């Protein structure tokens, strides 16, 4: 019966309360997601009380834990996390307890540990203002985490580290709370080896630019953050969030600049493609931020502007972003590198007479709209 | 205007894109042409069936099938719209076949806890069987979806939709068999029916359809058994279900009636979820309950609700019930202790650690709020308010106490008693029950202590009949936008007839010291700033009934014209007020009528513009003939003429004012 299967998994949270002892249990993992296969969240039989013993008996195994009891630890987590009633602030707590013993032997590219993980990010997303402490201590461990998958070459594994990340107010407020400086080029530096290990084929091009249906300025996904909330909503269609998984995984370090992005700008103008897609990825929240010089502007929409005289797609499509940054900025541009952004989305508008460079509207779309304050002669 | 040519041209353009094809999409054009008439839908219609295989293909009519049907709601647009005209059902049948034909098929209650993928196809897919059902032209309804697969109704909400689509305030019988079909469902298969989000969507429907029509809720005791037991459930019991047992909860404290759910119920509910949304929402959704039904349950447990703790703010946890204490100030009931309250959940320190959390500086802070807030249990800022500490203590029973803590507090207690001697005698006059500049600043501070700390925190309406004057100046303070029977949150004492022992007292102690209009107007400004411009509405409306009664014991001496500006002053502060705007036109007309002679001008004219002309119309009409009434009488003499009033009043009273006067 499937208030007997709920009654059922209850009991067997309130028996995984304890160690377990050291028996491999795959019989009662087998159990377990037989259990959670049906009414796992979603019944009448379970219980608030059981869904905190079910927590409960998730840190408590967590930390006996260290193959078949990674999996039924990761199929409790899961049931965990459907339980949508729970303490957030307990939860964050209990989450946090756990981790200590998970990262004490942690294994992140394992989907047992995946559970896990997506658990503490549920925790931590309510946890931001409540029971920051313990979520801080989970942002540190998942910014590790992070760092090591992106050591990997994997493209999935680098599009995790990224979630895992912007999984990104906890992390913005590590970055506040960090110890120096020092720590924030070290995160910088994972996000490089996170966007060298996108580089491979099994990962689009980094550039990120004519997003599918991104309407500039228009509804949301402009910071990421809801206290941010600054301007040039760049929106994906998934035709794209294809390129904005390499786009986030770009933003983890173009979001802050580790956002004082003068000096920045001024000592990362390597012209490099990836140099470029991070800058471009960057500007659009760093702008005023950084409180760079016009001539700064100036000298970046000129270098966009000879990027997308190259023939090369990615360079093109860096220059692109860049210039959809600089026509909706934090930072107020200047008169000629504005005259000189109009001018390359005439260009762009003169290519868009062939069906190949859509590109071309969708890249700089507050330049191809009409972006406020901008002089209507 | 508007040209027949622009039309034409535009029917045209339409003709030529009807001719240039682009299946979905022709469908779409041709909707947009049968919109623009007022065929080739059935041409659209043969297209889309020659690829109604595709799943794809099928969401998109499915799309389609909900805007057409948005079209009687596009363009306002419920009602008389635009695009309901110009979309005709007529011939619609032939472009409906092949839609019809390609709508043929030929665990828990929610296909994902999160955003499922694509459960708009679902819902789309349950809008498309809505819009053939009502395109034809609700048991056929209930009985083909009790005989469909539990998944496919359980995968999108809209089905529950459909059931608030059928007429079960109309016809009981029909949310009866619904009600029954779920039960058997629930017995066939527990979990399907089992699930939170389908007994939540069915709740939300009832409620949707209770507040819609009247005849929903009523006759509904069988949904209301069924409803009490899927209560009865473990996991309803248990709350088991956070958000969705939080939108419930708001759900019934918004839709009076009888429930399981109650307003102390949905505090200790909210208090008990440690996520801050689900808190915050809750406590919005008891505030819009707020207003409509007695909140003294809550406001009287709001003062104590909020206490110091350090080790539950690093959780954060007192940093949600600071927040609730917070939305508690922004409810009007109980102001006074909604500020206690967070000043006990208040450290009176760190201010900038704190930074203003959760959205303080000069008026919401610590500070003002212990200024204009006291409460008794019963480093120099510490001082400061152990003064007034131990102020009370002497005032209170606990003597020995209040010495003990004096010999603590390096302040000899005579010092400070021959400055509280004035509130001791007050306080034992409030004890017992049926029986020169030093002086009168003790007098002034006993006036206070009648006024503030011992006047009822929910004072009544009605007052005393003991002198035929009072009942006069009652009456002068009921004319006009009065509401009787107001009351509040808590009653500290009622019924001090001494006060008016006082009013005797003071004209003949020190040779009419302590009784000039100084004095008392001094008493008046300190409990009016006491009344801090940002206090709640309950507590502004409680002070305004304290002055009003003060005046009402106040002497012709206070008709000066200083003391009386002074008046019309707080009572403007008063009228700003919403709630207390109806208090303050009443105590208004009195005080202009004893400012007028006093006048003969300048500040009259300049105050004669706070009518509520801009910005219980029948009691702002009556204050309207009784402002003619003022108007006229100082207009008879017109000494300086620059009062400019007639045209004034007669503008907002909406009386057509003469040519002549203006």
């Amino acid at each position: 019966r499937e208030p007997h299967i709920l009654a059922l998994l209850d009991i067997i949270l309130r028996h995984t309360f304890t160690a377990n002892g050291s028996i491999c249990e795959v019989v009662c993992l087998n159990f377990s997601k037989a259990l959670r296969l049906l009414l796992s969240h979603h019944l009448h039989h379970l219980r608030f009380s059981d869904w905190q013993s079910l927590v409960s008996y998730c840190c408590q195994a967590i930390e006996k834990l260290s193959k078949q009891e990674v999996v039924e630890l990761i199929y409790v987590m899961r049931s965990l996390v459907q339980w949508y009633a729970a303490p957030i602030n307990f939860v964050s707590e209990q989450l946090l307890k756990f981790f200590e013993f998970f990262f004490y032997a942690y294994t992140e590219e394992t989907d047992a540990h995946l559970p896990a993980l997506q658990c503490l990010f549920q925790l931590c997303a309510y946890a931001i203002p409540n029971c920051n402490d313990y979520s801080a201590s989970v942002v540190l461990l998942v910014f590790k985490i992070l760092i090591n998958s992106d050591k990997w070459k994997r493209l999935d594994l680098r599009l995790q580290l990224i979630q895992c990340l912007a999984i990104y107010p906890l992390w913005s407020n590590s970055e506040t709370w960090d110890p120096h400086r020092s720590i924030r080029s070290f995160n910088l530096d994972l996000l490089n080896s996170s966007f060298f290990s996108l580089k491979n084929f099994l990962n689009f091009f980094g550039k990120r630019s004519s997003l599918s249906l991104a309407n500039f300025r228009f509804h949301t996904v402009e910071p990421k953050n809801n206290i941010a909330k600054l301007y040039d909503p760049r929106l994906h269609l998934f035709f794209f969030e294809s390129y904005f998984i390499y786009f986030f995984l770009a933003k983890l370090i173009l979001l802050k600049k580790t956002s004082q992005i003068e000096e920045l700008l001024l000592q990362a103008e390597l012209a490099n493609i990836s140099a470029s897609s991070f800058s471009l990825q960057l500007m659009v929240i760093i702008t005023a931020i950084s409180d760079n010089l016009t001539n700064d502007d100036l000298l970046s929409i000129q270098k966009m502007s000879l990027n997308f005289t190259e023939k090369k797609n990615e360079l093109q499509s860096w220059s692109f972003f860049i210039l959809f940054n600089i026509c909706y900025n934090k930072a107020y541009s200047s008169m000629l590198t504005t005259s000189c952004k109009k001018e390359i989305l005439a260009a762009a508008s003169r290519g868009l007479l062939n069906s190949v460079t859509p590109v071309c509207y969708q890249i700089l779309t507050y330049f191809n709209m009409y972006r406020p304050l901008c002089f209507a002669s | 205007s508007n040209h027949t040519i622009d039309c034409d041209s535009l029917q045209n353009v339409i003709k030529m894109l009807e001719s240039s094809i682009d299946i979905s999409s022709a469908s779409y054009d041709k909707d947009e042409l049968d919109k623009e008439t007022p065929f080739p839908e059935v041409l659209s219609f043969v297209k889309s069936n020659h690829s109604y295989d595709p799943i794809i293909n099928c969401i998109s009519t499915n799309l389609q099938f909900t805007i057409s049907d948005e079209p009687k709601h596009l363009r306002d647009l419920i009602r008389s719209t635009h695009f309901r005209d110009s979309n005709p059902l007529k011939t619609l049948v032939l472009y409906i076949m092949d839609m019809a034909s390609k709508n043929v098929f030929i665990i828990r209650n929610h296909q994902i806890l999160g955003l499922m993928e694509g459960s708009l196809e679902q819902i789309r897919n349950t809008d498309l069987f809505i819009l053939q059902k009502y395109i034809d032209y609700h048991d056929s309804l209930i009985n083909i979806l009790h005989l469909y697969p539990i998944e496919t109704f359980c995968f999108g909400m809209s089905a529950i939709g459909a059931y608030f689509l059928d007429v079960a305030r109309t016809s009981e019988p029909i949310f009866y068999k619904c009600l029954e079909i779920l039960a058997q469902k629930i017995l066939m298969n527990y979990d399907y029916e089992r699930d939170e989000v389908y007994l939540m969507i069915f709740i939300k429907i009832f409620q949707k359809c209770v507040h819609s029509k009247l005849q929903f809720t009523d006759a509904t005791l069988k949904l209301i058994v069924k409803i009490t037991k899927f209560i009865e459930k473990v996991f309803i019991e248990t709350k088991f279900s956070l958000s969705g047992r939080q939108t419930f909860l708001k759900f019934i404290f918004q839709l009076h009636v009888y429930s399981k759910f109650d307003y102390q119920k949905l505090i200790s509910l909210t208090l008990k979820d440690s996520d801050v949304c689900v808190i915050y929402n809750f406590v919005d959704d008891l505030v819009i309950f707020l207003k409509k039904c007695d909140k003294t349950l809550i406001e009287g447990f709001v003062l104590p609700i909020l206490s110091i703790k350090i080790e539950k703010s690093l959780y954060k946890g007192f940093c949600y019930l600071y927040l609730t204490l917070k939305v508690f100030l922004s409810i009007s009931s109980n102001r006074s202790a909604l500020l206690y309250q967070l000043l006990k959940l208040a450290n009176s320190y760190e201010t900038s650690t704190i930074f203003e959390p959760l959205l303080s500086a000069n008026i919401k802070q610590l500070f003002r709020i212990y200024r204009l807030e006291i409460f008794w249990s019963f480093s120099d800022f510490l001082k400061e308010n152990s003064d007034e500490i131990i102020l009370v203590l002497i005032l209170t029973k606990n003597i020995t106490l209040a010495k003990l803590i004096t010999s603590r507090m390096s302040v000899d207690f005579s010092e400070k008693y021959t400055q509280l001697i004035p509130v001791i005698t007050t306080y034992t006059h409030l004890s017992e029950v049926e029986n020169v500049e030093l002086l009168n600043r003790s007098k002034a501070f006993l006036f206070c202590l009648e006024m503030l700390k011992e006047v009822k925190e929910l004072g009544s309406t009605f007052k005393s009949i003991s002198s035929t004057s009072f009942k006069v100046y009652s009456q002068l303070t009921i004319f006009a936008n009065r509401v009787s029977f107001n009351n509040s949150t808590a009653i500290p004492f009622f019924s001090t007839k001494s006060v008016l022992w006082y009013c005797n007292r003071l004209f003949q102690e020190l040779e009419g010291f302590s009784s000039i209009p100084s004095v008392i107007d001094l008493v008046l400004r300190r409990l009016a700033i006491q009344l801090h411009f940002a206090t709640d509405e309950e507590l502004q409306v409680t002070i305004s009934f304290r002055l009003c009664a003060f005046l009402c014991f106040s002497d012709p001496f206070i008709t000066s014209n200083y003391l009386v500006m002074i008046v019309l002053r707080i009572a403007r502060q008063l009228l700003s007020i919403p709630c207390t705007q109806s208090l303050g036109l009443g105590i208004a007309r009195f005080h202009l009528k004893k400012f007028k002679p006093t006048d003969f001008f300048f500040q009259l004219a300049e105050f004669c513009m706070d009518f509520l002309g801009f910005c219980k119309m029948e009691a702002i009409q009556d204050f309207y003939t009784w402002f003619d009434g003022y108007v006229t009488a100082l207009l008879n003499f017109e000494y300086e003429g620059y009062g400019f009033l007639r045209c004034q009043i007669n503008f907002v009273r909406s009386v057509m004012t003469t040519k002549n006067e203006w």
